[PDB]
RNA sequence: CAUUGGUGAGCAGCGAAGGAUUUGGUGGAUUGGGGGAAUGCCUUGUUGA
């Protein structure tokens, strides 16, 4: 439950990490 | 408008802005030619830009500089940097490059920092 | 909205539509991490992990707080990260449109690289490197 | 040198979208790429041809039945013809537009083009030369259609045409106006769009497939018409048929999808043999073996650049990678092995001199900015922007250490000692270079001496002096192994990005803040400064390298060429890369002194030093006939035979005059050779050694020649170091091969005494 | 972590300040003794930004109070000056016994950390020289208001008796000018 | 005092029965987030015809 919510946010976190790093090379 | 370039030459505190314009070969220091300088022994050190690449080289240009600041050793070291830098600046823009490559080769081989000013930055080791 | 496009002189309305989604990615992520009990060290650490990125991103120029994530995150903070917007601020340029045309005919050098892209994005810390030609 | 320098090979197999086809032999692999055309074989992968006349990015290639007629098709849609060696015998401008389908005749007589909305048949000539304004003569045209032809099948009779188009109709055309079955019968009744139509080689079965994965077979019957054989209704696949091909065994089907899988089918049973999903990236093209033993498939540029070979019994024959653009190269301590750095965050191993990719290493969090080895060979190193810098082994598969300890996201430049004891790393935004120990990884002292960011870190072979280039108009000299630090020189102009060093500790080249390239000594006296960069399709000076022989430097910017210079002022050569829309980002030289390196978005690597060009080393025609005088010197005077043999440069002579003389004469000739005839044959003998099977032969040569003038070649290094490398790699590679079988044959007879 | 100290004076030294500079020189492994040919350098920011040093200590003399001890953190730029009371004649000494790499215990007396906590921030940042973290000597900072005291002492123990040794030049100082430094 | 900026006049040299400057068209080559129900909808069950 609480462990499940960790998996939900972190997957959204890692893509959001990926998207801003694209804009860092822009 | 005449073909003309302007540069500068710097010692420790000496400032000497050059005016390398076209003409027939006047080379003056604030109103005055080279052979009147006094230090009078350091005249040969500012003779050097006439000498390291061949004497003539000047029948199409004119030289006028002026000095603010420094000391009598420092004032002469300021201009002789600016003469060699001021000379190649004409070859930078009007004359071909390979002539200027021949000038700087004759300059750098004997170079007493004719093309770079002194900056001192200490550090303990 | 429309005047925000007019003030910032953006090339495309879809460029405004991009950054709202990019803000929308942060905003629901700002929601879900905030929907936690306060005793969680997972919650307290990772808010700071998100904030400390966004300082160097230049969105959070000044030092900010937790509730400012809902507040200070705007599209216009991203719109200020554009190249000519940064160019007008440090006052080597003269107008907004003057900052545009120098990128157009190529008079801006950021560090060692020549850049002519109008959609170039500037961070908070890399901004010391913009040089003339 | 004075050689011709060009690419007879490249870096990376498939970087852009292309087709796929085998040869007729089954032992050759035709692997194209979007801009150029390169041909490969099965064993010992080598780039054969280089067809480049394209301004638009697609290519199509096939041979007729014997592999001497080869074409390529771009979106411009004109034809180039090479034999085996990229000659461009015929340059036949075919069209302004591209072609959708194209196929030879199986007899090699006719030729098939499908473009516009029509059909164009052209004459196929035999093995000949040029002299033709139009070598292609129209045989027939076939009109009309409704729209563009999407796929094509032929006949073994070479008189029948079964085709299909976008109009969901399988039209029929006679080749020689025979009117076979007197009709142009279109096959219809399809629920969805027809992707592929294929004709079975029994002249009995008609294969049709649609895009819903439904297969319909119709009969060769023209009551009296073509009736149904089999129908299909699949509604559970939820995919789209991307590519489809038919087997010459006429028993199987091989189906490629948009979903990133590959499905196997049998034709009379309509059963799934096996499906193979390896991801979501789609399979673009597919090719079949001419007997159907091995299965290969091409893929998109946005999808995978990874093509895997297969069998009928489900096991991979050959694998390959080649992800995105190359950031740097690094030469192995033997030089035959090539590692790659890319934007993905992977490092890949490539013996691309034989084409093989043995393994890779993948521990990165972000891209790699540089790659570099250590000359011991035990360890190589990773220079990335991951926040750490990690050490690596060759074949033992263990990351030794990840070197870090400060908060840092950008590690740009790097240098090591040749001993491998200490490693120094230059942080980009932090003005500090960090030393790290080989023992544990200790940060003993931190060096805050910078005011601009670092740009290059280069350490010498003298092993006392560290050279550094920073972005503050100041060149930096450093001493660690002594008791102090050295006063760093002040540059005249030019914030420097690119720095280059001599492995003697005496010569140093700097790239200026423009296209000028200036070089100077350790007593900072400027030797040359090289003129700015030309070549409009603004200035770049990004990479530079001092060659290993010590007689040249190579300069690289990003204006789509490369520049060559010697120790005097002048340009050696300027080699321009012809390509349509930065190019260069890393340049260094090969330790075997046959080529050098180039990192690019494209990927291209070798510079092809050759011997077919006639040279005059020592006034050749004083030795008047190159044959009869040699045949005189094979009977008598074996000393003068080799002195005459070095003045010639025909390899068909060198093997025979080098072969002919006996064993006892070899130390005598090794005793009496002059030292000026020496370095080119000692250079050549190492590369010549790896190919032949006469190992004891050259072994007794190199013992006498190696024992001959060891003090002189010890006196004349930086050339016999390279020739020494070129022979020592052959030495260790044969050595570790024969010692193992020597012991494994050795223990046998004592084991016979055991039991 | 550990600071970096530069000793900088005017051109001409006096012996009553030469011995005093050598006691400040006894703050190694990070204290460099540098005599300049100029009274002050206009490029003091330049070398400390170049070398990466953390602190600069400058000595001079004026009239309103006696001579001062100027201490300034380089990455912060504050100004903390310390009026020296005893500059008359110190001991001629460069060392006695051990090294200055020893980390002593820090003892403060007459606690003022309302506004004198800034002094507590500096002296803990100053006299943390020594990563030894084991006491073999000790330096006491006794206050009498704006008065400060600096004394060096060594642990002397025999037959269970805690004895200190008044070692080094004995220092009497008063808080001179604190100019408000920057967060920059 | 600085052939210092602009303006105008004249001469040497260079060419001699014209010169210098600008512009147009045509021809070829080349290039979205957070909440939401009375009410609309979706899905499931239910009621009889």
């Amino acid at each position: 439950e609480l462990q499940k919510a960790h998996s939900e946010i972190s997957e959204l976190y890692a893509n959001l990490v990926y998207k801003l790093d694209v804009l860092s090379s822009v | 408008a005449v073909p003309s370039v302007q540069t500068f030459g710097k010692k420790k505190s000496a400032t000497a802005v050059a005016h390398v314009k076209a003409g027939k070969g006047l080379i003056k220091v604030n109103g005055s030619p080279i052979t009147l300088v006094e230090p009078e022994i350091l005249r040969f050190k500012v003779y050097e830009p006439l000498l390291l690449v061949g004497l003539d080289k000047f029948s199409n240009i004119d030289i006028r500089v002026r000095v603010t600041g420094g000391g009598h050793v420092s004032q002469v070291y300021a201009i002789r940097q600016a003469i060699a830098k001021g000379l190649v600046a004409y070859h930078q823009k009007y004359v071909d490059e390979q002539s200027k490559n021949e000038l700087k080769k004759a300059f750098t081989s004997y170079d007493r920092t004719l093309l770079i000013a002194d900056s001192r930055r200490p550090e303990p080791k | 909205d429309t005047q925000v496009m007019r003030t910032y002189h953006i090339q495309n309305r879809e460029d405004y539509h991009k950054y709202n989604r990019i803000c929308g990615d942060i905003r629901r992520l700002a929601n879900k991490l905030s929907l936690l009990p306060p005793t969680d060290p997972f919650r307290r650490k990772h808010e700071q992990l998100l904030l400390d990125k966004l300082y160097a991103m230049g969105v959070l120029t000044t030092k900010s707080k937790i509730s400012d994530l809902e507040n200070k995150v705007t599209v216009s903070a991203i719109c200020r990260r554009r190249l000519p917007v940064i160019m007008h601020r440090l006052k080597m340029a003269e107008t907004i449109q003057d900052a545009v045309k120098f990128i157009e005919q190529g008079h801006v050098r950021v560090g060692p690289n020549l850049i002519n892209d109008p959609a170039y994005l500037v961070t908070r810390n890399m901004e010391d490197y913009v040089t003339w030609v | 040198m004075k050689s011709d320098f060009k690419f007879s090979n490249l870096l990376g197999t498939v970087y852009r979208q292309g087709n796929i086809t085998f040869s007729d032999d089954g032992k050759q692999l035709l692997s194209p790429v979007g801009n150029r055309v390169s041909v490969f074989d099965l064993i010992n992968n080598k780039s054969f041809t280089f067809e480049y006349e394209h301004r638009k990015n697609i290519a199509a290639i096939d041979l007729n039945k014997q592999g001497t007629l080869l074409i390529s098709i771009d979106e411009d849609g004109r034809a180039i013809l090479v034999n085996f060696k990229a000659r461009n015998v015929l340059h036949h401008f075919n069209f302004k537009e591209k072609c959708s389908a194209v196929k030879f005749s199986p007899d090699g007589r006719l030729f098939a083009l499908a473009s516009g909305r029509f059909l164009q048949i052209w004459k196929t000539p035999d093995v000949n030369k040029d002299r033709q304004f139009a070598p292609f003569v129209r045989h027939r045209v076939h009109a009309g259609h409704f729209q563009d032809i999407t796929s094509l099948t032929w006949s073994q009779d070479s008189r029948f045409i079964l085709t299909t188009s976008k109009d969901l109709s399988a039209k029929i055309w006679s080749v020689d106006s025979e009117e076979k079955n007197l009709a142009a019968t279109t096959f219809n009744g399809h629920r969805d769009y027809v992707m592929g139509a294929f004709f079975s080689h029994d002249q009995e079965k008609i294969y049709t497939v649609s895009k819903d994965g439904a297969v319909f077979v119709w009969e060769f019957t023209k009551k009296y018409s073509w009736r149904i054989t089999k129908k299909h209704f699949f509604y559970a696949n939820q995919a789209k048929v991307k590519c489809v091909t038919f087997h010459p065994a006429t028993r199987l089907l091989a189906v490629g999808f948009t979903s990133g899988e590959f499905r196997l089918y049998d034709l009379p049973d309509f059963t799934l043999i096996q499906q193979l999903s390896m991801g979501q990236n789609p399979v673009n093209t597919v090719s079949v073996n001419q007997t159907g033993e091995w299965l290969a498939f091409g893929s998109s540029k946005l999808g995978q650049l990874l093509v895997y070979e297969w069998q009928s019994e489900s096991y991979i024959l050959k694998q390959q990678g080649h992800f995105d653009s190359t950031n740097s190269l690094a030469y192995s301590p033997d030089g035959s092995r090539v590692v790659t750095a890319s934007e993905d965050g992977k490092i890949k191993v490539w013996d691309i001199t034989s084409g093989f990719c043995l393994a890779t290493f993948e521990e990165h969090t972000s891209s790699v900015t540089a790659v570099q080895f250590a000359k011991r060979g035990q360890v190589m190193f990773s220079s990335s922007l991951d926040g750490t810098v990690r050490a690596w082994d060759l074949i033992r598969y263990r990351n030794f250490r990840t070197f870090t300890g400060t908060e840092r996201i950008q590690f740009n430049c790097l240098a090591v000692d040749p001993s491998g004891e200490v490693v120094c790393a230059g942080s980009l935004d932090n003005f500090d270079i960090h030393v790290w120990s080989v023992q544990t990884g200790q940060l003993l002292d931190a060096l805050s001496g910078h005011e601009g960011p670092v740009s290059c870190l280069s350490f010498s072979q003298e092993n006392s002096v560290l050279a550094s280039a920073s972005w503050d108009k100041t060149i930096r000299i450093w001493s660690i192994f002594g008791r102090s630090q050295q006063v760093e020189p002040i540059e005249v102009y030019s914030d420097v990005l690119a720095l280059s060093m001599r492995p003697d500790g005496k010569e140093v080249a700097v790239s200026t803040l423009k296209g000028q390239i200036s070089i100077f000594n350790i007593e900072d006296a400027k030797q040359v400064g090289n003129i700015d960069c030309r070549k409009d399709i603004s200035k770049f000076f990004t990479t530079i390298h001092y060659s290993f022989d010590g007689m040249a430097i190579v300069a690289g910017g990003n204006n789509n060429s490369i520049c060559l210079y010697d120790v005097p002022n002048e340009v050696l050569l300027k080699r321009f890369i012809v390509s349509r829309n930065v190019r260069v980002t890393s340049v260094q030289f090969s330790p075997t002194a046959n080529a050098f390196a180039a990192a690019s978005t494209e990927g291209l690597l070798i510079y092809s030093t050759n011997d077919t060009i006639l040279f005059d080393p020592f006034d050749l025609d004083v030795d008047v006939t190159p044959h009869s005088t040699v045949e005189a010197l094979r009977e008598k005077q074996f000393l003068n035979a080799l002195v005459m043999a070095f003045r010639l440069n025909e390899e068909y002579l060198i093997n025979k005059v080098y072969e002919a003389i006996p064993i006892k004469e070899i130390p005598l000739v090794a005793s009496n050779i002059p030292a000026i005839y020496l370095p080119r044959i000692l250079k050549f003998i190492g590369d010549f050694a790896i190919e032949s099977q006469h190992i004891e032969f050259n072994l007794i040569w190199i013992k006498a020649l190696l024992s001959a003038s060891g003090g002189y070649i010890n006196e004349h290094k930086y050339l016999f170091s390279t020739a020494m490398r070129s022979i020592q790699r052959f030495i260790v590679r044969v050595a570790k091969e024969v010692v193992n079988t020597t012991t494994d044959n050795k223990y046998t007879y004592r084991f016979l005494v055991s039991t | 972590m550990d600071p970096r100290i530069i000793v900088t004076t005017s051109r001409d030294p006096s012996t009553r300040l030469s011995q005093f500079a050598k006691e400040i020189k006894l703050l190694f492994p990070n204290a460099v003794r540098l005599n300049r040919g100029n009274y002050v350098m206009p490029n003091l920011v330049d070398a400390c930004k170049k070398s990466g040093t953390t602190d600069l200590v400058v000595l001079h003399e004026h009239r309103g109070v006696p001579t001062s001890l100027t201490i300034s953190h380089f990455p912060h730029g504050p100004t903390a000056q310390f009026s020296l009371h005893n500059v008359v004649m110190r001991h001629d000494i460069i060392n006695a016994g051990n090294q200055s790499e020893v980390n002593p215990h820090l003892i403060f007396d007459n606690f003022t950390t309302a506004l004198g906590k800034r002094v507590v921030c500096i002296l803990k940042h100053l006299f943390n020289a020594g990563p030894k973290k084991d006491s073999e000597r000790v330096i006491t900072f006794a206050n009498r208001g704006d008065f400060i005291s600096v004394r060096q002492h060594v642990y002397v123990r025999t037959r269970e008796g805690v004895e200190i040794a008044e070692v080094g030049p004995r220092f009497e100082m008063r808080l001179f000018e604190l100019r408000l430094g920057t967060l920059e």
